[PDB]
């Protein structure tokens, strides 16, 4: 059991949650079962990488004084006050009331006004781990749910491949040009981008690719559009429109 | 299940809803009052929207700030105030419901029972050529319908458009002003395909409305639905539509005499203040809106 | 014309009625037509027929709809003044609607060129139809053979 | 006598108090509670699992349901019926009848 | 016997329809056929849970 | 020869075409060859039913 | 291995862009994980080429 070992070394590292550490185990037992040699064991040790390769329960922590925000955000951004004071409220209520919390939020200007750029320097800020993620234009459902893994190629969304990466539990995810997203007939992803920022059903996020729940309730998700009114009123809603 | 009434929203929000955010940010209300006064302003002003969700999302940023007035700022106890709520949730958006006020000529208030609770929409209309291009000149003067019509919408105008040429011949022939000139006439899209004829009695009145030039009294909104010879026919889902018209602040309302039923239905405290006019032949609208 | 609606109807009625009886009042729920209404609300229809005295121009037509059989009326009416000029010499074109059909389309310049010969059969001093425009409406909901 | 089955439909403007009821039902009869959304979906093997033989099957979500909530007779609260993905694809609005 | 019999106490309290009555103990008799090593044994014992 | 022996007194009852009848045997004995664990004798036996 | 290699050599040869140093790299790496039997691969493989 070599790759299952490294893998179990790696599970006695990251605290995963019990429910997928059963469920893993359930999984490694038919992976006992599926042959050293077939294609599909190929596929299932690869499903194996993407799935002990995302971390569960590695936790970046924050810093939560203002200050070292004030300095990291003057460090690579100058001026703009409105939308530091309203990052500044936005550590200091939640660093008033008690633990992390989440929100989505979303910059919108002209392009090249330094939005990603201040993105990665909150996320340098907080510590959290960055990712930008485009969804300008998407519109298959492989790409942001993954595949079934059963089909031929299959492959889990992108962001197992984001928690893949960066390797905390708690990252700063930062999808990109959520305006434009494909709202087809096809299997519409900006519907099921719904399940990622529900803000309670985020927390046992499922993907058919990987069956097995997630728990993205500490991420801290970022979202960007050019223009607030053309994205579907359902997801506006929620989410808070700074410009 | 049905919409719900401006006043409702607060005795829903000041319990069932102040309380669960609450426990969202983890407070308690011994240090993050809100007072009865913030809940009126806010749902009065910043957000029109039949659903409850809409005000549940500022409520949410509210506490939430407050959090952070806790945890480090400054007040151990936040106390929100309608002058310092501006602060928190920040500078009003909405407030001037209902565009127009003087409603210069040739525009009309009208419900209109949309996918998604109910909305005042206006309806609009004006000359798109010149009206005197001959003064012997015999020529239809043509409609043009606009503003994402399905062809349904389509005949309802057309045969509105006929009732009204005949109304002005059977009331002052001197005037010829709509069967002499061109006009473009705009309904704002949102109704559902099923209720899209009910707009159609709105749309008669418009015209008329345009022909003398005279403008319409005041917030007077109204539905129905025209038969081609002055009868009106029944509408549909007038819950919504009557809550809809309640929060724009309209003080009149005309119905089909055929939903005297339905609108008896709604729980008293939802009626009071409106003042309706059921009516059944349309020549008796014509004397409750103009003179 | 099929019983799928009343169907519905004596099952909202009925389950009512059990509200009535399991843990309401009464002991036997006995409907009468004053007690109707309590039940199952106000009427939905009354107005059977829309126009009553027709007036000029509207004509009631029966029609083999796509589900059971339904008396749609069909309407006409004016379009421009009609003595533009009174030595005017221009054809009454005709204008139909209604989402109509091409087939029907040629049934209906048919049917005005009939109008059109029997007038001057009949009565030549009269000159309606053919110095002058008109609509024509016909609902849709025919099925189209 | 017995308990027994009915289907019921709810519909107004979203954000109504909906789900909420659902929920105040499921501790009014006791019964266990358990949501399921279908919007937009389009998966007929979520109606009825996969066959066993193909790769990866599990049954569907309904069976994970039975599982988890114990109980012969839970409230299932299919969510969002109107957007239900009717497609040439085999359309799971029939599977569901 | 042991994750056959925890299973057939859980069976022992639910009152199973005589048809999945025989239908889960036709499914416990093929896993006793089945060799425990068999990947298709692993697919029906995932089936039997 | 279980399986197989509760399907032929099966087909003792009722009576089959020939065609079909030469076609079970030729698969029964297909089945005989057949792995007593293998895959395909899984699918072949749930044919067979 | 072969592809990566001819395109490893021509690596020494031509200079590519630092970025499309990187790019290829990663592709690189892609390409030996991949089943010559799957259909992503092609069209990876000729995107490399
Ligand atoms: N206040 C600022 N401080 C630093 N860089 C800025 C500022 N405003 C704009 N920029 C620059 O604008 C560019 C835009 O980058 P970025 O925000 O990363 O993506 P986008 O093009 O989507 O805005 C960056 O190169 C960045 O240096
Ligand atoms: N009458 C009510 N009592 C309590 N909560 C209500 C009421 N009406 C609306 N809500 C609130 O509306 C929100 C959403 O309601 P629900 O129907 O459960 O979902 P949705 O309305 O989004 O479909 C809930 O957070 C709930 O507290």
């Amino acid at each position: 059991d070599a790759i299952e070992e490294k893998f179990r070394e790696r599970l006695k590292e990251l605290v995963v949650p019990k429910h997928v550490m059963d469920v893993v185990d359930e999984e490694l037992s038919k992976l006992g079962l599926l042959d050293n040699h077939s294609s599909e064991f190929n596929v299932t040790r690869n499903y194996l990488d993407w799935l002990t390769s995302i971390p569960w329960g590695k936790y970046s922590n924050e810093n939560l004084d203002l200050a070292r925000a004030q300095a990291v955000l003057e460090e690579d951004h100058y001026g703009m006050e409105d939308v530091k004071k309203r990052i500044l409220e936005f550590i200091a209520v939640s660093q008033l009331r008690g633990s992390t919390q989440g929100k989505i939020l979303c910059f919108y200007g002209p392009p090249g006004v330094g939005k990603t750029s201040i993105a990665r320097s909150i996320a340098r800020a907080l510590n959290r781990e960055y990712f930008r993620f485009s969804v300008g234009g998407m519109t298959d459902v492989a790409e942001i749910k993954g595949h079934r893994r059963t089909y031929v190629g299959a492959m889990p969304g992108k962001i197992i491949q984001c928690l893949k990466k960066t390797k905390t539990e708690n990252p700063l995810i930062l999808i990109d040009e959520v305006d434009k997203i494909g709202r087809g007939y096809q299997g519409d992803p900006s519907s099921a981008l719904l399940e990622l920022l529900d803000p309670e059903q985020n927390a046992n996020f499922l993907d058919h690719y990987l069956d097995v729940p997630v728990d993205l309730s500490k991420v801290l998700f970022i979202c960007t559009a050019n223009v607030t009114d053309t994205i579907p009123e359902p997801l506006r809603d929620r989410m808070e429109m700074i410009n | 299940v049905s919409g719900y009434v401006a006043q409702e929203k607060l005795a829903i929000a000041e319990r069932y809803l102040v309380p669960q955010a609450r426990a969202l940010c983890g407070l308690d209300e011994s240090k993050a009052k809100l007072s009865s006064d913030v809940l009126t302003l806010l749902i009065k002003q910043y957000c029109r929207e039949s659903g409850v969700r809409n005000l549940q999302k500022q409520v949410e940023k509210v506490l939430r700030k407050s959090a952070y007035k806790i945890v480090s700022g400054e007040a151990e106890s936040v106390e929100v105030t309608p002058e310092n709520l501006q602060d928190f949730v920040g500078k009003p958006v909405f407030t001037v419901e209902r565009m127009y006020d003087v409603t210069p000529p040739g525009v009309v208030m009208g419900l209109a029972w949309t996918a998604m609770g109910g909305s005042t929409l206006f309806v609009e209309t004006s000359l798109r050529r010149p009206q005197d291009k001959d003064a012997k000149g015999d020529k239809d003067g043509s409609l043009e319908v606009t503003g994402q019509l399905g062809e349904v919408m389509k005949e309802s105008a057309r045969i509105a458009y006929t009732f009204a040429r005949a109304f002005l011949m059977q009331h002052a022939p001197a005037n010829d002003y709509l069967v002499t000139s061109h006009i473009h006439l705009h309904v704002p899209e949102g109704a559902t395909p099923k209720d899209g004829p009910s707009a159609g009695c709105t749309i008669v009145t418009a015209l008329l409305s345009l022909a003398m030039g005279r403008p319409v009294r005041q917030n007077l909104a109204m539905t129905g639905e025209v038969s081609l010879t002055g009868k009106i026919l029944p509408v549909g889902g007038i819950k919504e539509k009557t809550i809809a018209a309640k929060r724009a602040g309209v003080t009149c309302i005309v119905l089909p005499a055929e939903n005297k039923k339905d609108f008896y239905d709604l729980a008293a405290f939802i009626t009071e203040g409106l003042e309706v006019h059921f009516v059944e032949h349309y020549r008796e609208i014509f004397d409750i809106a103009f003179p």
